[PDB]
């Protein structure tokens, strides 16, 4: 009866030993209709901040823009960029205002400050607000759980993490019907963020299959 | 809880110059979880080919039945099931069970071997018959296939024309809806030789 | 949130060469009872105006004080009340339409379905629907109600597209509204047989007919008609 | 429906509109609510027109079975035969049925059938929506041992009203005489009775 | 009931069953093993609602151990898999169905091949590599989609199966106790009694 | 859909459209509505499809072993009874909206019947989601002492206003005519007024355009 | 009780090109089976540019186009009649819509231009606001059908080149303004046949630098 | 309730039946739902009660404030002021009522008002539960320019059918006659009116 | 957010709170701290709705906070958790109450005793021995009953403590990634890292 309204994205952000790995899918569904195969669930809020998109595409992705916003005038009246802690505690803040009105949220606010180090702060539309190293979130959340955990180690490479959040969301992509498209990688430093590349999963998947000989379910 | 979109998949059937192509996706799942990637949906009793959507238990479960039924028709009438009279049939059964139906998009394809015309067809879940000449659709990417169909479809294909045709209906179809792909199967049949390929989707 | 209580039925009309017609039944029903016979549904603002409403009567009684209060609004201040600045039908309907899409926002909706028909200054004619949802639409034919499924298939045999209009006159236009109103009174358990009638033309301007009669009709086929089936008594 | 039956002197006179809705639609303009059960025992339906059908035809059925066997039947056995189906199956019917004949020692005869399935002799009868707008004019107007012509206009009168204050009846007026002499259909077009 | 998980490796089936059983608020058995032998070279395990999990299990064990004494031979665990889904298919419309998802993980003698099947409640049969029933399959399919490879040993497929328990034991709310692992193979079934 | 009929000085008129209907998407652009209970005894259809296929069928075929039986060819008021019996008997729950119309050593007949078993007779039915807008047009052109090219045009007509104003109907308009003492014509797509007109472009892909993954020949022989 | 929304049909498609962009939509207006209008224009032309639709429910549909129409008006005045880009009329139609995030507009909007470069844009929004750039897209009744149709022939999804074994993809291109309205109208006349709710009349309104041009086609009208 | 207001040569009269029910129990037989909101300007109440005293009070309230500062009101006023808290609070509001006047120069009028809020200027009026019994009868026997002896009969005989076939109405029917002569009231008990 | 008990004893208040953090079928966070210190010597732990929880904890922190500025000086446990429930008593009637409930524990520096409030969401205020929150109680009380005596050390309270949370890990049906523990004494606030 009601509208159907996009939703999506599954997203993932871990911290390690080089920064943060930042990585999520691309489809954006309304029910069992494949709405988008190219959204942008991440925001660059600054060259410093990001922010992942999941659950209501248009409660993330206004919140989100507007969260940019509040983070701008932030740096504007104090002369110094906000911190990790204070961007998420905003944007926590206000969804809690809007507690029971039905607004859909799963987002990571990730980035690096001075006072903080590398920093992920998880925060959902009921108002939770949890910081932490490792965070899956979206209707494929487990399918990425599942192979994110099992290949987690604090001492990964620069290389070897970016790949393994590519390869979680690949995974989650796969068994999750609501999940696809495409992986967008991201790699936080000292520096800021770094942008790795948009990955469709029609060529990814064989790519992987081949190299990795994972997939042995699949008809080769 | 809706049976008839549980499981996801779909089925096409075109017919072509003197041939007929009949395809389906390999998908089964539970709602949003993927379980399985290798669920064939089409099934065939001699040269009379059989596709069936929905419900998966219901799916194997008439696969079953009209294996019986057909077995049984052979022995007694001493020769092959055709196209024609095995819609029928499917249609009675279907409609046998009116208050308490299986809940299923079946489609029939093959070509007559006496008069070697192409044939399809297509029912709803009580056994009401939908022929076509052109083409027919069945799943849960219906509608994104009758609208793959319509634009993509010519009359008299060759079947190595046809085969692409098909092909192309139903990728494209199953890229837009989330419980259908997951790879896919086409038959392409001739009045004496029947080819079956699988074609290369992406897996999400 | 309302329920309608006292109800008009269908408003049917459409467009020829000259003007439009419009036309609606003189009762106001109340549920099966057929309530109230006296009931004009046809109100005109202006001599180039006739704002056709069906539904709810007491929200229909609403709408023509407002109409009535906006004819007194435009003449103040206003030299040029009579000639250039008097009354369109198209600023009457965009307001109606303002007031219905408000109303319908603020889940208190005027349960009607109206048709505003009429011929603007520059001779063009005006025909445009609006409902309680605000829902605005144009059509060389438009009904409400009943008129809807029956009178529109009927009065677009005689102006299927735009270029049926010069064709159509205005004798031939009337015969099929009349024609419709006939039809409508055969098929709605809510219909009666008394209706209004309006003509806007760009020559002759505004004719208004009261107290038509549905007439011509086809009963006595009925005589021959014995059972539901075997019966032959 | 507007439906009625009224006794009179020489027997028994059926009368009804002609309207069959579904809702605000009229499905039939020229329905026949006036059927036969036997020669001369009639019956008025309101309410389901599958439900009335059905159980008129039962009736049919049951009443011809019992004139191979033992005869004419009267009209009060009509009526109870019509009772035991409506009231049996009261859960699953919709069915207001006048019951109306005429036999040679009771003359006219009218039972009347309410949903329940409560069986009500009376002089005269009226169902359907469109009766309740009429109890006070037939309650004036109505008396015993009327004329033909009398009855008729009464029907007719009344009828009229009914058909023009309920919006599920009208059409053209049908009315069915009993009497000894046989029986005689009428029908009573808009023309003539809406300007009474 | 709630997690059981099949791997069918190169040369046998290996089936890990949950231990709790909850009623409630209250865990009252730490130590249940969801699973029944149907036949040497046959295993089923099963989990859903109350009661008609065992008494679904235990019915079909009847019934194929009536079979083999009848005709003195052991069915494929095709054949056993296929005869399982039909009793769930009657079921699913019957008056009151059967609420049980069962794996049948088995060993085929004359194909000396392992076999996995995987059919729910509905009737529902596919035959994998890997399954799991329940919220399980959320986590451990992407895992052995990773992971899982098909010349695989025994030693291996235990090994990856521990990968499994210890994910779900990380991120699945609820205590289930740890897992009793069954092995099936051309020898039978055996139960690993340190896991 | 649309279904009309007709009676005329010799015999009856029925028509119907060719559209058919899953929600709001066209199933089927030409599918036969027009059934043969016997040979001049046909019906048209409108409600849920596979119930109307299925009863006709059952009382066709009933109607064909009474024929046998009797050693008479069959009514209209045979089928009419025990369709209405039938349907009734289901309380509605077959979805069967029924225009039965024939032939037989009686005369002509024209009935409708409805899915919870109430039947009507007429000159001029019309049954299925465009029936206000056939019913409109038969109601402005029917008269009495039609002829057989008049019940034609006329049951066209209304078939036509449906396929233009209703939603639910469309595509194409099929006819079957029943005379006293001549065989029932039945007039498959008598009109085709909703030809689609020529692609902008054709999508022949060139060959080779998929991609593929295993070939293999499958046995149908034995 | 009452219920504030309704479905009026139709259908809608955006398709950019190099130095262009087309939004085509159906005229068709409907409510339940019965059509409205076969003509009521649902693309306009909002200034700067700027072509939009709001298809769904035409009520809310109407009051966002004159919404955003006016958001323009007083975009010139507030900054020295600064022409209005697409991207930034983009953000403003998100905040409209999200504007009423709990009492939603009931539609699907699809706005169509040049960016600032000069090249093709077309936007797509939900209901309540979120939006996204796009080569194509289809909204309305009828977007499922179009949809994957557009993916094949405009993005060349599913396509490989011919004989190199499904492993290098049919290259992306621009297409000319001839070859997308040939996909317009095939895509229309496709969704015509097949959904009910879309028929009548197509019309498309080009945008290039030199301004924005109309074309209108007839479709099937049953 | 049964209640109606009937113009004549005259002026008009207002008639009204006495009985006040909850549910099945009548909370009070000999009510006077004939109610004055100006010397020459009353009302017939049906609906309920709380409604329509509460309706009734604030336009007696208006008018005598309007007769403060611009004279006597016309009996149209009179209804406009009804109509103006039936119409705006109809969500919240169940009363039917019948306005009825008498001028000088529009000698005498009724307005009838129903749970919409809707106005109706009529010859004469009828409304309340058991006004639906009475549709035919009031129809056929109405005609305008009536005496005063004739109106009352007329009135008499259509609410004691009314309350014959009612059972919310009942007790007494309580009748005003509005002329230029002044105000009168009339009652009519059961031993009377039943027995016609 | 399940799990909070408290233990009153000779000379300190001991709390235990939950570290798991679950929403579905994932525990998101297995490192919770459901504590906020309101002021040095009083401690209050929280588990209720997702967000309220800490949202009401903040919110009753900022204000004792404000307090102690303000005057210079520390409030007793007992006002902190008459202010803490009048907050909770206002909020049940408010537009959306504050679905958290609450241990307070303290130790009061002008009495030299230690003191434990249980409030509920109600704003149901009791000073008790033992308390605890949610289907904790239901184990952990009747423990309590037996094992707890009113003189005895924090020593002894802590493994009567983990007497309760071996109980709790034993029977309950969720897993709540054991707890983090915190006594509060005369010396103030400190947390026991290994448990
Ligand atoms: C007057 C009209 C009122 O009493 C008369 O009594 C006549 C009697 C004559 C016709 C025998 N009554 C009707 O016309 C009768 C009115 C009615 C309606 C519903 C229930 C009981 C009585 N009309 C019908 O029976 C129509 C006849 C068909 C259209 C030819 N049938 C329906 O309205 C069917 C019947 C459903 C039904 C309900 C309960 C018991 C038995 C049958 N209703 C529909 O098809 C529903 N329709 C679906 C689409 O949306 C509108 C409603
Ligand atoms: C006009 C066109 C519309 O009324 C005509 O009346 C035609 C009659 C012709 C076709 C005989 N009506 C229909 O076409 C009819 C409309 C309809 C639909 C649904 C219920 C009642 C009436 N259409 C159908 O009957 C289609 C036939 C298809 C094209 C083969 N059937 C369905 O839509 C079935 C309905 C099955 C049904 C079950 C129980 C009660 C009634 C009907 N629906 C589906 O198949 C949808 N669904 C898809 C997934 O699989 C499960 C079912
Ligand atoms: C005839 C009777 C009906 O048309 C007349 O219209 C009169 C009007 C006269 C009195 C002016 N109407 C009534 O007598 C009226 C009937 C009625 C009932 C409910 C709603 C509308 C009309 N009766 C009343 O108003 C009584 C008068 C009391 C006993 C003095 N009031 C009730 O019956 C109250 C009404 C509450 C109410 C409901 C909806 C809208 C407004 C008010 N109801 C009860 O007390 C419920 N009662 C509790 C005990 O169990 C039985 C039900
Ligand atoms: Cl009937
Ligand atoms: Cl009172
Ligand atoms: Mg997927
Ligand atoms: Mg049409
Ligand atoms: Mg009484």
């Amino acid at each position: 009866c009601k509208i159907k309204i996009a939703h999506g994205t599954t997203t993932l952000a871990f911290r390690f030993q080089g920064g943060i790995i930042v990585a999520v899918d691309s489809r954006a569904t309304a029910g069992n209709w494949v709405a988008s195969q190219t959204v942008k669930a991440v925001i660059e809020i600054n060259p410093f901040l990001l922010g992942t998109m999941a659950g209501g595409a248009a409660d993330c992705q206004f919140w989100e823009t507007w969260l940019g916003s509040q983070c701008r005038l932030h740096e504007l009246r104090e002369k110094e960029r906000i911190s990790v802690a204070a961007a998420s505690k905003i944007l926590s803040n206000l969804v809690y205002q809007y507690k029971g009105a039905g607004l859909s949220m799963g987002t990571m606010i990730c980035g690096y400050t001075r006072k903080e180090g590398p920093t992920i702060y998880y925060v959902d539309s009921d108002g939770t607000r949890l910081k932490g190293d490792i965070f899956c979130v979206g209707s494929g959340q487990t399918f990425a759980y599942g192979v994110l955990d099992s290949n987690y180690k604090w001492d990964l490479s620069v290389e070897d993490a970016l790949y393994l959040g590519k390869r979680s969301i690949l995974a989650a992509a796969h068994r999750d019907a609501y999940s696809g498209g495409s992986v967008n990688l991201y790699h936080v430093t000292e520096d800021g963020w770094i942008y790795h590349g948009n990955h469709d999963v029609g060529e990814l998947f064989w790519k992987v299959k081949e190299e990795e000989g994972s997939f042995n379910n699949v008809i080769g | 809880s809706d049976p008839s979109s549980i499981n996801g998949g779909i089925v096409v059937a075109m017919t072509g110059k003197d041939c007929v192509a009949i395809a389906c996706d390999l998908r089964l799942g539970s709602q949003s979880l993927g379980v399985s990637n290798k669920f064939e949906k089409i099934f065939h009793y001699g040269h009379v080919f059989l596709g069936i959507t929905g419900l998966a238990t219901d799916v194997t479960t008439l696969n079953e039945m009209f294996r019986y039924k057909t077995n049984l028709y052979k022995l007694k009438e001493e020769r092959a099931i055709e196209p024609e009279t095995f819609t029928q049939l499917v249609s009675s059964s279907l409609y046998e069970r009116r208050f308490g139906p299986y809940f299923v998009g079946p489609v029939v394809a093959g070509i007559n071997s006496k008069s070697g015309k192409p044939f399809i067809a297509g029912f709803d879940l009580i056994g009401c018959i939908d022929e076509a000449k052109d083409f027919i659709v069945s799943g849960t990417a219906s509608d994104q296939l009758f609208g793959m169909c319509e634009s993509l479809y010519e009359p008299n294909l060759e079947p190595e024309d046809l085969f692409e045709t098909i092909s192309q209906a139903l990728l494209n179809a199953a890229d837009r809806d989330a419980l259908s792909g997951w790879g896919a199967v086409v038959y392409i049949i001739k009045k004496d030789e029947v080819v079956k390929r699988y074609l290369k989707m992406r897996q999400d | 949130t309302q329920q309608p209580i006292v109800t008009g039925t269908s408003v049917i009309s459409m467009k020829y060469d000259n003007g439009v017609i419009i036309a609606a039944d003189n009762l106001g029903s109340y549920g099966s009872l057929l309530r109230f016979n006296g009931v004009e549904r046809l109100i005109p603002v202006g001599d180039n105006t006739v704002v056709g409403i069906s539904g709810d009567i007491s929200d229909m009684q609403h709408i023509e004080r407002l109409l009535k209060d906006l004819v007194t609004e435009n003449a103040y201040d206003n030299p040029l009340a009579d000639a250039e600045e008097a009354l369109e039908p198209s600023y009457i309907f965009e307001y109606l339409a303002t007031v219905m899409y408000q109303r319908r926002s603020k889940m208190n909706p005027l349960w009607n379905a109206i048709i505003v028909a009429g011929v603007q200054s520059n001779g063009d004619q005006f025909l445009r629907y609006v409902n309680l949802l605000g829902v605005t639409y144009s059509s060389p034919t438009l009904a409400t109600g009943f008129g809807a499924h029956m009178a529109n298939p009927l009065l677009r045999k005689v102006v299927d597209r735009e270029s049926d209009i010069p064709k159509t006159t205005v004798q031939v236009a009337e015969e099929a509204i009349v024609n419709a109103m006939r039809v409508l009174y055969y098929r709605d358990a809510r219909s009666s047989r008394n209706f209004s009638l309006a003509i806007i033309d760009k020559n002759t301007g505004l004719t208004f007919k009261k107290n038509l009669q549905v007439e011509n009709m086809k009963w006595d086929f009925a005589k021959d008609i014995k059972g539901y089936g075997t019966q032959k008594i | 429906t507007s439906i009625m039956a009224v006794t009179f002197k020489d027997g028994v006179i059926l009368g009804a509109d002609s309207r069959t809705t579904t809702g605000a639609y009229i499905a039939n303009r020229v329905t026949d609510k006036l059927t036969r059960v036997h020669d001369k025992i009639w019956c008025c339906r309101s309410g389901s027109a599958a439900d009335t059908q059905a159980i008129a035809d039962i009736v049919q059925y049951h009443l011809e079975l019992y004139t191979s066997q033992y005869g004419t039947p009267s009209t009060e056995t009509a009526a109870s035969v019509f009772k035991e189906l409506c009231y049996e199956n009261k859960d699953n019917l919709t069915a207001g049925i006048i019951v109306a004949g005429y036999d040679d020692k009771n003359k006219g005869e009218v039972y009347t059938i309410p949903l329940g399935g409560s069986v009500h002799k009376l002089p005269y009868a009226i169902a359907g929506s469109g009766s309740t707008f009429i109890y006070g004019y037939c309650d004036k107007n109505f008396r015993e041992n009327m004329s033909k012509e009398e009855t008729v206009d009464f029907i007719k009168h009344s009828l009229s009203q009914a058909i023009k204050w309920d919006g599920s009846s009208g059409g053209v007026i049908r009315m069915v005489v009993l009497t000894a002499a046989g029986v005689e259909r009428l029908i009573f077009y808009p023309d003539e009775y809406e300007q009474l | 009931m709630d997690i059981i998980l099949g791997i069918r490796v190169q040369d046998s089936v290996i089936l890990a069953s949950s231990k709790a059983v909850t009623r409630g608020i209250s865990v009252l058995k730490d130590s249940d093993d969801k699973t029944r032998q149907l036949s040497p070279h046959t295993l089923m395990s099963f989990a859903g609602e109350a009661g008609d999990t065992v008494q679904f299990a235990e019915y079909i064990q009847a019934n194929i151990q009536l079979y083999s004494i009848r005709e003195d031979y052991e069915l494929s665990p095709q054949a056993v898999s296929s005869f399982v889904r039909q009793e769930l298919a009657k079921s699913i419309r019957s008056r009151r169905p059967y609420q049980v998802n069962v794996l049948i993980g088995g060993y085929d003698k004359k194909k000396n091949k392992p076999e996995l099947y995987q059919i729910d409640y509905l009737g529902t049969k596919v035959e994998l590599p890997y399954g799991a029933h329940g919220y399980s399959g959320f986590y451990t399919f992407s895992l052995l989609d990773h992971h899982y490879r098909p010349d695989m040993t025994t030693e291996e497929g235990l090994d990856l199966l521990k990968l499994c328990v210890q994910e779900l034991e990380k991120r699945m709310p609820m205590d289930f106790k740890g897992v009793i692992v069954k092995i099936v193979d051309k020898d039978g079934i055996r139960q690993v009694d340190d896991f | 859909t649309t279904i009309v009929g007709v009676k005329f000085n010799n015999g009856v008129v029925i028509a119907a459209d060719t559209r058919s209907t899953q929600g709001p998407i066209v199933a089927d652009k030409n599918c036969a509505k027009l059934h043969r209970i016997s040979p001049k005894i046909w019906c048209a259809g409108a409600g849920t499809a596979a119930d109307t296929e299925a009863v006709t069928q059952l009382i066709g075929s009933n109607i064909e072993l009474h024929s046998l039986y009797t050693s008479r060819e069959p009514r209209v008021v045979s089928a009419l009874q025990m369709l209405k019996q039938h349907l009734f008997k289901y309380q509605g729950h077959i979805g069967a909206y029924l225009i039965v119309a024939g032939v037989d050593p009686t005369g002509s007949h024209l009935f409708s019947i409805h899915a919870h078993g109430s039947t009507d007779v007429g000159y001029y039915l019309s049954l299925g989601s465009g029936s206000l807008a056939a019913m409109a047009v038969l109601e402005s052109h029917w008269k009495q002492d039609l002829t057989k090219e008049e019940a034609i045009k006329l049951a066209s007509d209304a078939i036509q206003a449906g396929i233009w104003n209703d939603l639910g109907s469309g595509s194409n308009v099929d006819v079957c005519v029943m005379e006293i003492g001549k065989d029932a014509e039945y007039l498959r797509n008598y009109l085709t007024p909703n030809v689609r007109e020529e692609k902008q472009k054709s999508y022949k892909f060139p060959r080779g355009t998929t991609a593929v993954l295993k070939e293999s020949i499958v046995n149908i022989c034995d | 009780q009452f219920n504030p929304y309704g479905d009026n049909g139709g259908t809608i498609l955006g398709i950019a090109g190099e130095d262009f962009a087309v939004l085509a939509g159906d005229t068709r207006n409907i409510t339940d089976y019965s059509i409205n209008s076969r003509y009521e224009p649902k693309v306009f032309d909002c200034g700067d540019n700027i072509v939009m639709s709001a298809n769904g429910f035409a009520a809310d549909g109407d009051a966002l186009v004159k919404r955003f129409k006016n958001s323009v008006k007083w975009y010139h005045f507030d900054h020295n009649d600064k022409k209005l880009s697409i991207n930034s009329a983009a953000r403003n139609i998100q905040h409209l819509l999200y504007g009423k995030r709990f009492f939603p507009y009931y539609v699907h909007t699809i706005i169509a231009g040049l960016d600032e470069d000069g090249k093709g844009a077309v936007y797509s929004f939900d209901p309540v606001g979120s939006y996204e750039r796009e080569q194509c897209r289809a909204g309305g009744a009828a977007a499922s059908l179009i949809m994957p149709f557009l993916d094949n022939q405009v993005n060349f999804k599913n396509q490989y080149e011919p004989g190199t074994n499904g492993k290098v993809k049919k290259p992306l291109k621009y297409l000319s303004v001839e070859e997308v309205i040939k996909l317009v109208r095939d895509s229309f006349t496709s969704a015509t046949e097949r959904h009910i709710q879309v028929g009548d009349g197509l019309e498309i309104l080009i945008v290039t630098k030199d301004g924005v041009r109309k074309e209108f086609y007839e479709l099937k009208r049953d």
